[PDB]
C-alpha cells in the first residue's frame, strides 16, 4: 500500500526493561528511520545524519561540509528568519547542535513533548530548501574561524592534524576538515568563488535522501510518528548518490616504519604506536579489533600496562582498534610516558610487541570472548535510559551500519566466535607495519618540519632496519599473562521488593557526630544497580597549599595502587570516582549492586592502610607539578572562570601556590599526613538504588568501621564542619581584574552580575531572566556580531550566592565585549518591554518543562538529590516548589528586578569582570569609549582594578551561608 | 584500557 513507504522492518530487538515502542522502515526516497514512543517523555526529539562528511570536501574549499552544517541553521525558504529555528527551540523548552565527522554532518534537537511537529518541520526544511543568506555568510564565516583558533594550541587537534599530513598526501584522509576564514572567505574570494553557490552545489550534489537516516523520539503513536516523518521527508529528492569509499588506506608503504618527533603545547610526553589495519566494521558481529583492544588494553595482572608500570615508564596505556572511514581503519597503543620511559621508547615498544608474541603464541581464546559477550548482553539488558536528544542523534548515525531490527543490538550483542579474524588483524600487528610518534618539549629546537594548518612543529626519521629487527625478533617474555577469569562479573540482579517504608525523596535514617546518612531504594528505574556517594570531611584537606597537594597526592597514589584490581570491576560494570576537595574528600561508587559492597570495602580498607610506594610517589609528584603548570595552556574563557573562582570564593589557593608549595611534599610528610587526615572525620552519605535500608545501614557502618579499626577515626566537631562564603560585592560597585593568556592569541572574558543569595524568589528572578535573553544573546552577541564562537550566558551559583554571568572568547579585546554586553543588556529591557504577555507566559512555561523534566536514570535522580545535599540545602521538592512560584511572575517582577539589579543605573548593581588579555597583547585598557546596525553601549563608570586577590576579599564583607531546608527523620 | 573512549560542532556545549 502506502507509496511512501518502501518498507517496513520487523520487530526492533530491545531490552525487555525497555518500556519504549520501537518501529523501523525505510521512505521511498531511501531515508532509513527508526522511530520511537515514549508517552512519559517531556521531552521530544529527532536527528537526521547525512552520510557525507569533511572527507567529500571540494578540494579547493576546505572545511566547506562543516560550514554547510552550521549554515543550515541559518534560515530555509519556508522559514527565512535567521533564528526562527532556535528561536523557536529556546520557547519551546528545546535545544539543537551538530557535528561534522569525515563522512557524516549530524543534526538534532530536543522540544517539549507538545511541539515536536513545530520542531520538526522547521528542522526537515534545512534539508530541502536552506537559504544560504549572503549575509547570514559573511557572519557565520567567523563562528568557524574561532572554531578553529580555539583547537590552534590545543595538543588532540595537533596531533589529530598531524597524522592526517604524515600519510598520503593525495588521500582525502589528508584534508582539513574545520576550515577557516582563509579556506572558506579569503581564498575563495581570491579565485573568484561564490561561496554561496558553492554551499548550494555541495547541498544539492550531497543532501540526498538515499545517504540520510531519520530518528523521531516522541510521546504520539508509532502511527503518528510514522506519517508524521512521511508527511515532512518524503519529499527530500533522491539524487542516487554513490555512497562515498576508501578502499586504499591513507598509509601505504613509504608511510610505515616511520618515526615522528612532535613538540607539544603543554608539557606531556607521550608515545603513539599505530598500525594500518583493514575496515572491521562489517564484523560487528565477533569485533576481532575489540578482543585484541581488550586483551592489548588490559589493565589488571599480567598485562602489558603492568609490567611498562613496574619499570617505571609508563604510567597509563590504551589500546584496540580506530575509526578511519569506509575501507580502512587503524590499531593503535597509546602510552603515557615517565622521564625514564622517555629514554626507554624502543624498549617499551618491544615490550609491547612481545605481549602480541604471547597473544599469538596462545591463539585466540573463546572464554575471553564469552566473557565479553556475557558482559554485553548484561550491559545492553540493564542499559540506563537515555536522554532522547543524544539517543535520536546515535540511532540517526548507526542506521547506516545496521539492519532495522538491529540497529539497538548491533552495538552491544556479539554472536560469532572468529579466531581466523582474530588471528587476521594480530598478523597486522607487526613492527614492519608500525608508526611510532614521540610527544615532547625535549625536541624543542631539534625539529625540522611545520604542518600548515596548526603550526605543529615536528621530525620525521625512518626507523633503523635493526631497531626493526630487533622487535621482530621479540619473544616471550614470563611477565606476561593473559588475565584470568573476571570474578567481579555480576550474577544476582533480582530487584528487591519496594519496602513498605519507602519514601519519593531521601530520608535521613542516621544522624551521628560521626555521619549523617541519606538513603532512597530506587522506585522508578527497577535495574539492578545502585550509587553509592559518600563525603568525608576534614579541615587538613584543605587548611593550606601543601595539605592540599598532599590530599590530591594521597588520592592519587591510591587509585594508582588499586588500578590493577578495580579494572577487572570497571570492565563488569562496577566502577568508582576518588578525589581530594576543599572540604576533605569525595568517594562515589556506582554500577550494578551485586558486587559493590566488596569493592567499596576494599577502598575504604586500603585507606586506612595505605603503605605509598616511593617509586609510585615520586613520578605521580612529577606528573602532577606538570599538570599544574599545564594550565597554563588552556583556553582564555577557562582561565577566566578560573580567576572568577579566586576572587569570588572565601579560601582558595592558586596553582601557583599549590606548585610551589610541592617542591616541599616528602615521602615522609605525606606518610605523616594521612593518619593525619583520616583520624577525625564526619561522613555524609547518598545511598540510592537497589539496595534496603538495613543494606545502607550496612554499608555505612561497614565505612566507619573499618575507618575506625585501621585509621583509629574519631568524630569532627560539629563547629568544624565549615562551609566557605562568598565576597559579597558593594552596591554600583563595579571590580576589574586583568591577567594575560601566554599561550592562547585570543581574549577572554567573564562579567559576574552578582545579585543576591539564593532563596525561591531570588532563584526564579535569576532563572526566568536568563531563560529569556539566553537564545537572544547567542543570536546577538554570536550570529549578528561574531563576537567569537563561544558566546555563553546564563546563572552562576557559588557558596548559596548567585548572580548573572556572561562568558565569551574573542579576538576582540575585553573592554570591546565588555561594551557590547553592556549594549546587550539595554536590548533586552526594552525587549522585556516590548513582548506580549503570552511570549512572557511561554518562557515561563519553557523554564518550567526544563526544571520539571524526569530523570531517565538512576545516577541523574542522584545527582539531583547530591545537589541539594553537597549545597546543604536539602531541598528535594525544590522543582515543584520553585516552579509553582514561577508560574507567579508578571513581566513587571522582572522589569524592576532588573531595574534594580541589573541595569547600568542598578541601586544595587554588583559587578566584577575578568579580563583575560590574548598571547600577543602587551596591555588593553579596562573600559574604553558609531552606529552600525550595532547597538549603543551604554557609557561605563570607571572601575576598580583589582591588584592584590588577598586584598580585594579582605576589604569586603562576606555574605552568610544559605540556611538548610529542614527534613526530619532520626 | 581499551579504545572506544574528533569532530566539529555548531555550539559549545
Ligand atoms: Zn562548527
Amino acid at each position: 500500500n502506502n507509496p511512501a513507504i518502501k518498507r517496513i522492518g520487523n520487530h526492533i530487538t530491545k531490552s525487555p526493561e525497555d518500556k519504549r515502542e520501537y518501529r523501523g522502515l525505510e521512505l521511498a526516497n531511501g531515508i532509513k528511520v527508526l522511530l520511537i514512543s515514549d508517552p512519559t517523555t517531556d521531552k521530544s526529539s529527532a536527528a537526521l545524519d547525512v552520510h557525507i562528511g569533511s572527507l567529500s570536501d571540494p578540494p579547493n574549499i576546505a572545511g566547506l561540509s562543516h560550514f554547510c552544517q552550521h549554515m543550515l541553521f541559518l534560515g530555509t525558504k519556508k522559514y527565512p528568519k535567521e533564528n526562527e529555528y532556535s528561536q523557536f527551540l529556546s520557547e519551546h523548552a528545546g535545544s539543537s547542535n551538530a557535528f561534522t565527522s569525515g563522512e557524516h554532518t549530524n543534526y538534532y534537537f530536543d522540544v517539549s513533548h507538545e511541539h515536536l511537529e513545530g520542531a520538526l518541520d522547521r528542522f526537515a526544511q534545512f534539508f530541502l530548501c536552506p537559504l544560504f543568506d549572503e549575509s547570514c555568510k559573511d557572519r557565520e564565516v567567523n563562528a568557524v574561524d574561532s572554531e578553529h583558533e580555539k583547537n590552534v594550541m590545543n595538543d588532540a587537534w595537533r596531533l589529530f592534524q598531524l597524522e592526517k599530513a604524515t600519510g598520503n598526501p593525495k588521500h582525502p584522509f589528508s584534508k582539513f576538515g574545520t576550515g577557516n576564514k582563509y579556506t572558506l572567505e579569503t581564498r575563495p574570494n581570491q579565485e573568484g568563488i561564490d561561496v554561496r553557490q558553492e554551499l548550494l552545489k555541495f547541498h544539492s550534489a550531497y543532501y540526498s535522501s538515499n545517504l540520510m537516516a531519520v530518528c523521531v523520539l516522541g510521546r504520539e503513536s508509532l502511527d503518528d510518528l510514522t506519517n508524521l516523518v512521511v508527511k515532512l521527508f518524503s519529499e527530500v529528492e533522491n539524487k542516487n548518490v554513490p555512497l562515498p569509499e576508501f578502499p586504499e588506506h591513507p598509509f601505504q608503504e613509504e608511510h610505515l616504519k616511520q618515526l615522528y618527533k612532535i613538540v607539544p603545547i603543554k608539557d606531556i610526553r607521550n608515545l603513539y604506536v599505530t598500525f594500518p589495519i583493514p575496515d572491521l566494521q562489517k564484523y560487528y558481529k565477533s569485533n576481532p579489533g575489540h578482543y585484541l583492544g581488550h586483551l592489548i588494553g588490559h589493565e589488571g595482572p599480567g598485562s602489558l600496562l603492568s609490567e611498562l608500570k613496574s619499570k617505571g615508564w609508563v604510567n597509563t596505556l590504551v589500546g584496540g582498534q580506530k575509526e578511519g572511514a569506509r575501507g580502512f581503519m587503524f590499531f593503535i597503543i597509546n602510552v603515557d610516558l615517565t622521564e625514564e620511559g622517555l629514554l626507554h621508547v624502543e624498549d617499551i615498544i618491544l615490550h609491547m610487541f612481545q605481549y602480541i608474541q604471547k597473544l599469538r603464541a596462545e591463539g585466540p581464546q573463546e572464554w575471553v570472548f564469552q566473557e565479553c559477550k556475557d558482559l554485553n548482553a548484561v550491559a545492553f539488558r540493564f542499559k540506563d535510559k537515555e536522554r532522547p536528544r543524544g539517543y535520536t542523534s546515535k540511532i540517526a548515525g548507526i542506521l547506516h551500519y545496521y539492519p532495522l531490527e538491529e540497529v539497538l543490538t548491533a552495538e552491544y550483542l556479539l554472536e560469532e566466535f572468529r579466531p581466523d579474524l582474530i588471528e587476521m588483524v594480530l598478523d597486522k600487528l607487526r613492527p614492519e607495519n608500525v608508526r611510532v610518534a614521540i610527544v615532547s618539549k625535549s625536541f624543542e629546537g631539534k625539529t625540522d618540519r611545520t604542518e600548515e594548518w596548526y603550526g605543529t612543529q615536528y621530525k620525521q626519521e625512518a626507523i633503523p632496519d635493526e631497531v626493526i629487527k630487533k622487535w621482530q625478533n621479540a619473544d616471550l617474555n614470563g611477565k606476561f599473562k593473559l588475565p584470568t577469569k573476571n570474578e567481579f562479573i555480576p550474577t544476582n540482579f533480582e530487584i528487591l521488593p519496594l519496602e513498605k517504608e519507602a519514601t519519593p525523596y531521601p530520608a535521613l535514617i542516621k544522624d551521628t557526630a560521626m555521619s549523617k546518612l541519606w538513603f532512597k531504594q530506587d522506585d522508578k528505574f527497577f535495574l539492578p544497580k545502585a550509587c553509592l556517594n559518600f563525603e568525608f570531611f576534614s579541615p587538613f584537606a584543605y587548611v593550606d597549599p601543601l595539605h592540599c597537594n598532599m590530599a590530591y597526592l594521597y588520592l592519587e597514589l591510591l587509585k594508582d595502587s588499586l588500578n590493577e584490581y578495580a579494572y577487572a570491576a570497571e570492565l563488569a560494570g562496577l566502577s568508582y570516582d576518588l578525589q581530594n576537595t576543599i572540604y576533605g574528600m569525595y568517594l562515589s561508587v556506582k554500577g550494578y549492586n551485586d558486587k559493590q559492597p566488596i569493592l567499596l570495602k576494599k577502598i575504604i580498607e586500603k585507606m586506612a592502610t595505605f603503605e605509598i610506594d616511593e617509586k609510585r610517589f615520586e613520578i605521580i609528584k612529577e606528573a602532577y607539578m606538570r599538570s599544574l603548570n599545564n594550565f597554563r595552556a588552556e583556553q582564555p574563557h577557562q582561565h577566566a572562570m578560573y580567576y572568577l573562582r579566586l576572587l569570588m570564593t572565601e579560601v582558595a589557593w592558586t596553582k601557583d601556590e599549590l606548585k610551589e608549595a610541592l617542591d616541599d611534599v616528602t615521602l615522609p610528610r605525606l606518610k605523616a599526613f594521612i593518619p593525619q587526615l583520616l583520624s577525625r572525620l564526619h561522613i555524609e552519605a547518598l545511598l540510592h538504588g537497589n539496595i534496603t535500608k538495613q543494606a545502607a545501614l550496612g554499608i555505612m557502618q561497614m565505612v566507619e568501621d573499618t575507618l575506625i579499626e585501621h585509621a583509629h577515626t574519631k568524630p569532627l566537631l560539629p563547629s568544624q564542619l565549615v562551609r566557605y562564603r562568598e565576597v559579597q560585592l558593594p552596591d554600583r560597585g563595579w571590580f576589574v581584574y586583568q591577567q594575560r593568556n601566554e599561550v592562547h592569541n585570543n581574549c577572554g572574558i567573564e562579567i559576574y552580575y552578582q545579585t543576591d543569595m539564593q532563596s525561591t524568589s531570588e532563584n526564579m528572578f535569576l532563572e526566568l531572566f536568563c531563560q529569556i535573553i539566553s537564545e537572544p544573546c547567542f543570536n546577538t552577541l554570536r550570529t549578528k556580531e561574531q563576537l567569537g564562537y563561544i558566546v555563553f550566558s546564563g546563572p552562576r551559583r557559588a557558596n548559596g550566592i548567585q548572580g548573572l554571568r556572561f562568558i565569551i572568547q574573542s579576538e576582540k579585546p575585553p573592554h570591546y565585549l565588555e561594551s557590547r554586553v553592556e549594549a546587550f543588556l539595554i536590548t533586552m529591557e526594552k525587549s522585556i518591554e516590548d513582548m506580549t504577555e503570552e511570549a512572557f507566559q511561554k518562557h515561563i512555561q519553557a523554564l518550567a518543562i526544563r526544571r520539571l523534566d524526569k530523570p531517565k536514570k538512576l545516577s541523574a535522580e542522584c545527582a539531583k538529590y547530591w545537589g541539594e545535599i553537597i549545597s546543604q540545602q536539602y531541598n528535594f521538592d525544590r522543582d515543584n516548589t520553585e516552579v509553582a512560584y514561577l508560574k507567579t511572575l508578571t513581566k513587571e517582577d522582572i522589569i524592576k528586578f532588573y531595574k534594580e539589579m541589573l541595569a547600568v543605573d542598578a541601586p544595587r548593581r554588583h559587578k566584577v569582570s575578568v579580563h583575560v588579555l590574548a598571547r600577543e597583547m602587551d596591555s588593553c585598557p579596562v573600559v574604553g569609549e558609531n552606529d552600525i546596525n550595532l547597538s549603543q553601549a551604554p557609557a561605563l563608570p570607571q572601575p576598580e582594578v583589582i591588584q592584590n586577590m588577598t586584598e580585594f576579599k579582605r576589604g569586603l564583607p562576606l555574605f552568610p551561608l544559605v540556611k538548610p531546608h529542614i527534613n526530619f527523620m532520626a | 584500557f581499551v579504545n572506544q573512549h574528533e569532530a566539529l560542532y555548531l555550539v559549545c556545549g
